[PDB]
């Protein structure tokens, strides 16, 4: 239940720090906005917010939402890269547009890269995502 | 035509200085010696074992003899928390008056060294009281070392040289090593504990004169045979017991409280004796497992060949042929046995380091902080050495002892079949730890530097804190399986729990320390270090036989420089690159974890734990509050205004810096520059007058490529341990000294 | 035999023969040229190929063939008529580089198979087969 | 079945393109050990250090191949 | 400086023996061993 | 002395002999190649081990292969 | 921040300075198979940095990390005591 | 016509991508600063 | 503390592994 971690509003070390939060942007009340926004976290004896990473809810915003957001964005980047790499193979001049990127193909790969997990599941169930161990270069033992 | 080296004739006709350097380094590689058979190989290794055990026993005899002779074991047992233990005296012709005055310490009238190995606590705990009991132990260890030397000399004589079948008798060796080396020795240590150590902790002197007269229990050996063994746990030691004297003492020789002694802050000696008797019984039982001569038992080959999941099993034939081909692969190859031995020894040395700080077994050793620091760092660095050597000998086994015909489609062959899937996934987990550990450290550094430490990503290690709460810590409020008193584990017959629970829930010990956001990141740094060192080591062990750039890597052996600048460039491709590049990563990982241990324990011992708890989340707090802050009394060991007792530690600090930086010369600058330099020096010698009379017998050449990688590695390593041992010992001895 | 040759006009350098040339072995290169030109010694600096036939001494065979490569390539008269000898301090001379009289890159009858394996390099024995013997897996 | 232009997979373990598919440039009909010249899309490691070029063809035997 | 321990004159003999005398002996003997022919 | 071993995957391109700086290698006639010649290493006692021959070999793995063995005064390439 | 950054770059230099090309070529060979498994083979084949380029990267990182460290130390000392 | 091929090279496009990504992150941390976690 | 004679006794005891280490090292050489 994390009795050692108190909420930052009830913690009497966070309230001493929260007066002297510096402004980060040009907004004059940015320190006060940070102070009110970090009060819902858990603070230790230092008076600083802590993040609990075990997938629980009311602390899913620490890791689960940023983690799923990164997984979507990184899957977007990797899937668009893999799609471009596959698309530039079977047209007999691949190093030149590996080094000088074909922009009209890359734009069509990028803007249609939002549906990366559906295409990933389709290629996984279709077997066209993973190359079989026979048709692949392997170093000598 | 030079008699050195005798064992190698390729190096004997070497006309250069490489002959001496390579005769030094190939002296113990008996497998590549000229005219060496397996039958002579095993016997030479057997005799070298006896010589090495004699070296160990002579080193122990010298340690005990220097405690007895020029140490203070009489004065230290009176006040173990105030008197500094003396290792040995200093006789230096180079001392001035300032160094003699500074090193006249610990109540001595002579320049003496303060002991930081902490064998004083060990001797006081095991039953040593005066200097004569140490002197008789030193003399007995001298006799034991002479006995081992005579055994090693005897087993080189042709009458007593064992046959090859005796050396490869695995079943008998395992039986006598589990029953006798592990079980009889633990039973004998139980006998010493209940006969000497436990009564000497209770003020009853025993010695060699009274152990046949002083009976260890009031009911001596009568409850052992009847069966009512609880009589040996009827009257345990009171919490008001004072060590080394009879007030507050109990009478039971096998208690089972599981806590700490309230005075010495260590485990009970009766607990230690009960643990040793339990593991001696289990080790003797495990020693009665393999068949030797009497029909009953086990054969290892049948166990290995029967261990393969058949068809219809949910895993199926996933292991291929299973383990057939083992017990020939392992027993024929000495490097397989050596790698397994070094891996097991490195793991149990890591366990020794992680257990002697949290569960001290020696009297008043928890309150001698510098002894704890030296012991933890000393055992963890040796554990890293043993683990890297285990993987190095796995690489040696693959390059010169692995037979693909005998190991056909077994587990060992199928490791090599997907040998780079392991390397790719281990690279992935190394990058996954490294990018994000450095990202969180750099993020914390930047936001703390920008005046906003509340923008740090502070992560509470809830899994390890759940483990702490499951072991009985009520501080985190998990109420899980020992933290609440109404669990199925807590309401059991576990009678270790009244001692263990108030041993773990008291903050006066090192048992299950408070961990926070500064412990999460360092643990992931540690995981990065082990995963990356494993990546270099697995990568070089599995690519030892050959790979895509160099298919015939087994023809050149384990240790070769390169394969020329062709094929793109081939520097560090031998399986020796794994060892060479993983010594750096092992030393970096051990530096990370020993900095962790030292800074956390300095915060604990000083009483200000908040410094680590707020400053270890960013690397500038590490760099300032641990390195710069604790090097202050170190570097002031000698100043223009005088000399402290830490002047030798400041000198070792600078010495380690010098050796570590001299290693950079061998690691960065490479051979042909130095060969071109030595050619000019050779010209200058042969063309000057009055010095061309002096002619070299061997032609001076530069150090070879592998030799200089090894020399720079040895300099890096020796400088690393010397400067960190100096910093550690002076940092926690200038405060707690 | 006896090496009839005159030395190129060289000013003397420090990269030439050391003490081991008169005690272990030294090497010589003799070459005939129909014109006078300037060449670079592996010793260091530049010297003069005088008209006619030339004899130079070096401490290594590699210095002699580094000179012979400079005699073959990078010269317009295209000197190939060079011979390389080894002189031991006893006095024995061994004729080394154009043994058949033809350069080694050109095939010639009368040369036998040295170091030739009638097997693929991947089809080599494992070292575990050849344990505790003098034989190494490339034999 | 080995003819010029046929895509073929290498069975030499030590080759750079072991279990990789390349085209056949020429097959020699005289009695030589490695008559099948095979050219690949990728390039070998061969060359000096820093060289941006490498070889992409080699001779192979009949038993060192399989037709796809 | 002599110590209060028993036989304090033994550091004054053994330390120059093990630090100066026998390393000179060992380097001389090993030099003759590693540099002798045949 | 080093061991320069020439294997049967040799195309007879003579690049190893022209790349050799100490005349270790030469060409011998050979019926097993299209070029009609294979490399041989008669005076391999002069091999320093520079592996320029291994650099110039155009085979997928090198038909000429240098094994660094015992070190002599010619393998070290010492002018002194 | 620049003091710690220069310490990082000085330590980062020694990976290129101490190691050699043939380790990293084999490690990249292990990564190429994992890319080949998921149809991620690049057209431009990944090679390790050449030996001269490995030395150049190591010495450039060494000089950069040391010089940035000394710049940061000098300037922060002299902007506080001067 | 040859200029668009130069702008389609790897360094120019990776620089444009990194400047666009850094600008997007900087414009996000200006308008919505100090987001340690999702509320 | 130990006596002065005990140090010389331990030294001449230590000559027994002193000789036997020399005997093992020469036979390990052979
Ligand atoms: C390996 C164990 C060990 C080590 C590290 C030390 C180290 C030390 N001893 Mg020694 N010593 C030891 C064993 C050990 N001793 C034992 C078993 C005895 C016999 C009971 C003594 C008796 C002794 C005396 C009487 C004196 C010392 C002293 C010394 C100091 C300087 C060395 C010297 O001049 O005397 C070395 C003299 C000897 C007689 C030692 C003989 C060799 C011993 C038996 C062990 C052999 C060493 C090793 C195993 C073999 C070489 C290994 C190689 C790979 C390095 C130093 C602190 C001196 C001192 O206190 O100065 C302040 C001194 O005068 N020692
Ligand atoms: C299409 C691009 C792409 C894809 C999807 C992959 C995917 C993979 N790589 Mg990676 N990688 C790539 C490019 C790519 N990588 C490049 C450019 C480098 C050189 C820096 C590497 C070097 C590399 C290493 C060293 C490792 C991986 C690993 C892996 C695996 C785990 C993911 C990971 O660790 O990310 C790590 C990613 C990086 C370190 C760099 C990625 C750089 C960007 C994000 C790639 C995409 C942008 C691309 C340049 C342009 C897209 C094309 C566009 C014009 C449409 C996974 C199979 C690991 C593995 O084997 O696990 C099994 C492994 O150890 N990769
Ligand atoms: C019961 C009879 C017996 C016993 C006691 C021994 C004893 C031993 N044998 Mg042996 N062996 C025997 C019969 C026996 N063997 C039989 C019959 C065979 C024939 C098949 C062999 C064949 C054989 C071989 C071929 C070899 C040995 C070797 C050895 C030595 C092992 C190395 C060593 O000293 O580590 C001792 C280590 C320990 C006691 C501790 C082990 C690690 C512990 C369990 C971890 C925990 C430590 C614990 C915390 C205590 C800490 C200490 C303290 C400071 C706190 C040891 C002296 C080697 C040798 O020659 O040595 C000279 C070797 O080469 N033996
Ligand atoms: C291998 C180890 C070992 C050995 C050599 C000894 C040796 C001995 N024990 Mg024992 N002891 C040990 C293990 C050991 N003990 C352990 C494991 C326990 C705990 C259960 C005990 C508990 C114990 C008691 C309770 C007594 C003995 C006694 C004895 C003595 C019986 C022989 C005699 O003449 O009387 C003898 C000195 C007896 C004794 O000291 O009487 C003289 C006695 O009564 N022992
Ligand atoms: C139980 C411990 C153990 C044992 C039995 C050995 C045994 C062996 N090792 Mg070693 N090894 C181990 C642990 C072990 N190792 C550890 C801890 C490391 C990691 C640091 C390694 C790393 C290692 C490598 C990678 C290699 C071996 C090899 C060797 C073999 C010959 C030793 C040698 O080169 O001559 C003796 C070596 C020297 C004299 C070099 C100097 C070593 C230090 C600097 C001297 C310190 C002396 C000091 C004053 C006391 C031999 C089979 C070699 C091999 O390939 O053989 C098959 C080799 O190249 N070892
Ligand atoms: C501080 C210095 C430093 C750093 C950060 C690196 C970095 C790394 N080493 Mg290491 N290494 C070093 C010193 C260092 N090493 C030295 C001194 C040696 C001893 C010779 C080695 C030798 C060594 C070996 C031989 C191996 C590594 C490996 C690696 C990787 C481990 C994975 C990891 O941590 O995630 C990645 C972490 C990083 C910090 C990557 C750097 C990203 C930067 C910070 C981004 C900068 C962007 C900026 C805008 C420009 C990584 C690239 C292993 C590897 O590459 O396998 C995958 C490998 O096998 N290293
Ligand atoms: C593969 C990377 C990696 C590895 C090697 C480790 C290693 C470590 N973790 Mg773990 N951990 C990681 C990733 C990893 N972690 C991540 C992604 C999270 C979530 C943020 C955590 C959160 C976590 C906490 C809360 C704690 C540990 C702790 C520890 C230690 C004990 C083992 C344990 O609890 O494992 C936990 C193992 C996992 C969570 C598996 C993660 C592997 C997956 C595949 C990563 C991808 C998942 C994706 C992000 C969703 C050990 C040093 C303890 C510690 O610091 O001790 C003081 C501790 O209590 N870890
Ligand atoms: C570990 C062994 C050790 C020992 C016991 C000594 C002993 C000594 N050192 Mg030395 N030294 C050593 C190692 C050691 N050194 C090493 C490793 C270094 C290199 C870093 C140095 C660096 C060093 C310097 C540079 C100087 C000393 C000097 C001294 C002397 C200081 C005494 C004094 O106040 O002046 C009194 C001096 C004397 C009474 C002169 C003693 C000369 C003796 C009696 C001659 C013996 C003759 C003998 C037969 C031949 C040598 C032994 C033979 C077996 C080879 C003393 C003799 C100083 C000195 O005086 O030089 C001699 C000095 O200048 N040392
Ligand atoms: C690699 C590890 C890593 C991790 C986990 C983080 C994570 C974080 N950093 Mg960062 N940081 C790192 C390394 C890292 N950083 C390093 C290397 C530096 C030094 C250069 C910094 C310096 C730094 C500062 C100075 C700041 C952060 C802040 C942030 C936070 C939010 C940033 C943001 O704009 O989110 C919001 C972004 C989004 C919501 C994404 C929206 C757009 C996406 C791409 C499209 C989504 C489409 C669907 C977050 C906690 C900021 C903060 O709030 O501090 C707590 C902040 O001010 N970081
Ligand atoms: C890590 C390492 C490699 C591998 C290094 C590689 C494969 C380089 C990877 C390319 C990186 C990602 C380039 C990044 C640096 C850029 C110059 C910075 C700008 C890049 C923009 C995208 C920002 C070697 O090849 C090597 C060779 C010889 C000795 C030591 C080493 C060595 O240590
Ligand atoms: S290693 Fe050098 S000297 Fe030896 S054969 Fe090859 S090219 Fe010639
Ligand atoms: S370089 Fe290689 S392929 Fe060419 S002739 Fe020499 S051995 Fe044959």
């Amino acid at each position: 239940d994390l009795s050692h971690l108190t909420p930052c509003s009830e913690s009497p070390a966070y309230q001493a720090k929260a007066k002297s939060f510096r402004n980060t942007t040009s907004d004059p009340e940015s320190g006060q906005k940070r102070a009110e926004s970090y009060a819902e976290a858990l603070c230790g004896p230092e008076g600083y917010p802590h993040l609990v990473v075990d997938g629980r809810l009311d602390h899913a915003g620490d890791f689960i939402i940023p983690g799923l957001l990164f997984l979507y964005v990184a899957g977007w980047i990797g899937w668009v890269g893999r799609s471009y790499l596959i698309a530039i193979r079977e047209e007999k001049d691949t190093e030149m547009k590996e080094i000088i990127i074909d922009v009209p193909l890359a734009i069509n790969k990028m803007l249609f890269g939002f549906m990366w997990p559906l295409q990933a599941f389709g290629e996984f169930t279709s077997g066209k995502l993973t190359v079989k161990d026979s048709e692949i270069p392997v170093s000598p033992r | 035509a030079t008699k050195f080296p005798k064992f190698s004739q390729d190096l004997a006709q070497d006309p250069t200085t490489r002959r001496i350097w390579y005769g030094i380094a190939t002296a113990h590689d008996f497998e590549t010696h000229d005219g060496m058979t397996e039958e002579n190989l095993y016997q030479k290794i057997f005799a070298s074992h006896f010589g090495h055990l004699a070296i160990i026993f002579l080193w122990t005899s010298g340690t005990v003899f220097h405690v007895a002779w020029q140490g203070n074991f009489e004065q230290w047992i009176k006040d173990p928390l105030n008197v500094r233990p003396i290792a040995h005296a200093i006789w230096d012709p180079h001392f001035g008056q300032g160094a003699v005055d500074a090193f006249t310490q610990a109540g001595a009238s002579s320049p003496v060294n303060v002991a930081y190995s902490g064998v004083y606590h060990w001797f006081y705990t095991i039953g040593m009281t005066n200097n004569q009991d140490l002197y008789q132990g030193a003399v007995f260890l001298l006799i034991l070392s002479a006995l081992f030397l005579f055994a090693g000399w005897l087993h080189l004589q042709p009458k007593f040289r064992p046959s090859l079948s005796w050396f490869k008798n695995a079943e008998s060796r395992l039986n006598h090593h589990l029953a006798g080396l592990f079980g009889v020795s633990s039973l004998a240590w139980t006998g010493h504990l209940v006969h000497v150590a436990i009564p000497e902790s209770r003020g009853v002197h025993v010695g060699w004169d009274n152990f046949l007269s002083v009976k260890p229990h009031p009911a001596g050996l009568a409850p052992f045979f009847t069966g009512n063994w609880g009589v040996y746990a009827q009257n345990p030691d009171t919490a008001s017991h004072v060590f080394g004297t009879s007030e507050g003492a109990g009478s039971a020789i096998l208690t089972f409280l599981g806590g700490f002694h309230p005075q010495t802050e260590s485990l009970w000696l009766t607990d230690i004796a009960h643990h040793h008797l339990a593991i001696a019984v289990i080790f003797i039982v495990a020693g009665h497992m393999y068949r030797t001569n009497w029909g009953i038992g086990h054969s290892i080959k049948d166990i290995l060949a029967a261990h393969n999941p058949p068809q219809g099993t949910p895993f199926g034939g996933a292991l291929g042929a299973g383990h057939r081909g083992l017990y020939d692969t392992i027993n024929n190859s000495l490097h397989f046995q050596l790698g397994l031995a070094l891996a097991s020894l490195g793991v149990i040395t890591s366990l020794v380091a992680q257990h002697m700080y949290s569960l001290p077994s020696y009297a008043f050793i928890a309150k001698d902080y510098t002894t704890q620091a030296a012991l933890y760092t000393h055992h963890q660095y040796i554990a890293g050495f043993l683990m890297v050597g285990a993987f190095a000998h796995g690489a040696i086994f693959f390059v010169r002892d692995y037979d693909p015909e005998a190991n056909k489609d077994n587990v060992l062959a199928r490791m090599l079949e997907h040998k780079e899937a392991i390397i790719s996934h281990l690279s992935w987990v190394s990058l996954f730890l490294g990018f994000h550990t450095l990202g969180l450290y750099v993020h914390n550094d930047v936001v703390v530097a920008f005046g906003t430490p509340e923008k740090q990503i502070l992560i509470e290690p809830v899994f390890a804190q759940f483990v702490q709460a499951a072991s009985g810590k009520a501080l985190y409020g998990f109420d899980a399986l020992l933290s609440n008193p109404d669990s199925v584990a807590s309401t059991a017959s576990a009678v270790w729990l009244p001692g263990w629970l108030d041993a773990i829930n008291s903050g006066t010990n090192s048992l299950f320390l408070n961990i926070g956001p500064g412990d999460f990141l360092v643990h992931h740094a540690i995981a990065l270090g082990l995963h990356t060192t494993t990546l270099i080591l697995v990568k070089g062990a599995l690519d030892a036989r050959g790979s895509k750039l160099m298919p015939d890597k087994k023809d050149f052996g384990f240790s070769f420089p390169c394969d020329g600048p062709g094929r793109g460039g081939t520097c560090d491709i031998s399986a020796w690159d794994a060892f060479y590049l993983a010594m750096f990563w092992m030393l970096n990982t051990l530096g990370w974890l020993t900095f962790y241990w030292h800074w956390k324990h300095l915060g604990i011992w000083t009483g200000n734990v908040a410094q680590f708890n707020e400053n270890s989340t960013y690397l500038m707090g590490w760099f300032r509050d641990y390195l710069w802050a604790n090097s202050a009394q170190l570097i002031n060991g000698y100043n223009p205004y005088g000399v402290n007792n830490l002047s030798v530690w400041a000198w070792m600090f600078l010495f380690g810096h010098l050796v570590w930086a001299t290693g950079f010369m061998f690691l960065i600058s490479w051979r042909g520059y130095w060969q071109e330099l030595i050619e000019t020096i050779v010209w200058a010698h042969e063309r000057t007058p009055l010095a061309n009379l002096v002619r070299w017998k061997d032609k001076p050449v530069a150090l070879s490529i592998v030799q200089a990688r090894l020399v720079g590695l040895a300099h890096f390593t020796v400088g690393y341990i010397l400067t960190y041992a100096a910093f550690l010992i002076a940092s926690t001895a200038g405060k707690f000294g | 035999i006896q090496l009839t040759g005159t030395m190129p006009k060289f000013g003397g350098s420090t990269g030439g023969l050391l003490s081991a040339a008169d005690r272990e072995e030294k090497y010589a290169i003799t070459w005939t040229s129909k014109t006078e030109q300037v060449f670079e010694m592996p010793t260091g600096g530049a010297a003069i190929m005088n008209e006619g036939e030339n004899l130079l001494y070096f401490a290594r065979k590699e210095q002699c063939l580094a000179l012979g490569t400079q005699l073959r390539t990078k010269f317009k008269p295209k000197i190939e008529d060079y011979k390389i000898y080894r002189i031991y301090p006893t006095g024995e001379t061994q004729y080394l580089h154009p043994a058949d009289g033809v350069f080694p890159e050109k095939v010639n009858e009368g040369r036998e198979f040295h170091g030739k394996k009638d097997r693929n390099i991947g089809k080599n024995p494992e070292p575990v087969t050849l344990k505790f013997s003098g034989k190494t897996p490339y034999d | 079945a080995i003819q010029r232009g046929s895509k073929v997979r290498i069975l030499r373990k030590e080759s750079y393109w072991y279990k990789d598919v390349g085209t056949v440039a020429s097959v020699d009909k005289s009695g030589i050990l490695y008559p099948v010249i095979v050219r690949f899309d990728k390039v070998n490691y061969n060359g000096f250090s820093g060289s941006a070029t490498g070889v992409n063809t080699n001779n192979f035997a009949e038993h060192e191949l399989e037709e796809v | 400086i002599l110590g209060d321990f028993a036989a304090s004159f033994l550091p004054a003999i053994l330390v120059p023996a093990v630090g100066l005398v026998m390393p000179a002996v060992v380097m001389g003997l090993l030099f003759l061993q590693i540099e002798s022919e045949a | 002395s080093h061991s320069v071993k020439i294997y049967d995957t040799c195309i007879g391109c003579t690049q190893c002999v022209r790349a050799c700086p100490l005349d270790v290698l030469e060409m011998v006639p050979w019926d097993g190649c299209k070029a009609g010649q294979i490399a041989s290493s008669p005076r391999t006692e002069d091999c320093v081990g520079c592996k320029r021959c291994e650099t110039a070999c155009p085979t997928d793995f090198l038909s000429i292969r240098v094994y660094l063995g015992a070190e002599t005064t010619r393998s070290m390439g010492l002018a002194y | 921040i620049m003091f710690l950054a220069g310490h990082f770059v000085f330590a980062f230099s020694l990976m290129f300075l101490f190691s050699g090309r043939g380790y990293w070529q084999e490690l990249i060979e292990s990564i190429v198979w994992a890319h080949n498994k998921l149809k991620l083979a690049p057209a431009i084949q990944p090679r390790a940095l050449s030996i001269v380029q490995g030395r150049a990267v190591g010495v450039a990182h060494y000089l950069l990390g040391g010089i940035v460290t000394t710049w940061a130390f000098f300037l922060c000392r002299i902007l506080s005591v001067g | 016509k040859g200029l668009t091929t130069f702008l389609s090279t790897a360094p120019v496009l990776i620089t444009a991508l990194l400047v666009f990504t850094a600008g997007l992150l900087i414009e996000f941390n200006r308008f919505y600063p100090d987001l340690l976690f999702h509320p | 503390s130990i006596s002065e004679t005990q140090v010389f006794v331990a030294l001449v005891i230590a000559l027994i592994p002193g000789i036997l280490a020399f005997r093992l090292a020469t036979e390990l050489y052979k």
